[PDB]
């Protein structure tokens, strides 16, 4: 099919638009990884010394 | 063949523009189309042409025809009616033309029906 202009060819971003098993396995892996980065970037954001003097 | 008894060849280029030009006369004449858009008479117009290409007792006529497959569908009714008439297929691969070989006939993807002990 794909070895001609006529046949169907796949583009970029076609695993998420399908919405199947691999399309759901990708959304819950971008969220369970960038949930821990909202922990380490928020715990180290409390280490401002001027806020502690106000505390 | 009928008057001199030679062994003639015959070249048609191509056979898809004979099928497709048939399904525009049969729709200008007011007829209900068959499957995907072709004519009702797709199997007799290929019958009342390619049965005159035969080996009689005087001589013969051999035909080499070019075949274009629409939308890379081998089971579309235009390259499926034609395939019941052929006896041998030869395929020209472009990947052998960049290897230097001439003629660029693929040896593995060509089949013959008369290849038989």
């Amino acid at each position: 099919s794909s070895d001609t202009p006529e046949g169907v060819r796949s583009g970029a971003g076609a695993v998420r638009d399908a919405g199947g098993a691999f399309g759901k396995k990708e959304q819950a892996d971008e969220e369970r990884y960038f949930r821990a980065r909202a922990r380490e970037q928020l715990a180290a954001l409390k280490k401002h010394h001027e806020n502690e003097i106000s505390h | 063949r009928d008057q001199e008894g030679q062994d003639v060849l015959l070249f048609i280029d191509n056979i898809f523009r004979f099928t497709q030009a048939g399904s525009e006369v049969s729709a200008l004449l007011g007829r209900i189309p068959s499957a995907v858009g072709y004519q009702p008479t797709l199997a007799t117009d290929m019958g009342t042409m390619q049965e005159r290409i035969t080996t009689t007792k005087k001589g013969s006529i051999t035909s080499v025809q070019a075949i274009y497959v629409p939308a890379d569908d081998l089971t579309d009714p235009a390259p499926a009616t034609t395939f019941a008439h052929l006896d041998a297929t030869t395929v020209l691969s472009r990947a052998i033309a960049e290897l230097g070989i001439y003629p660029a006939v693929d040896p593995l993807d060509s089949t013959s029906r008369i290849m038989d002990p």
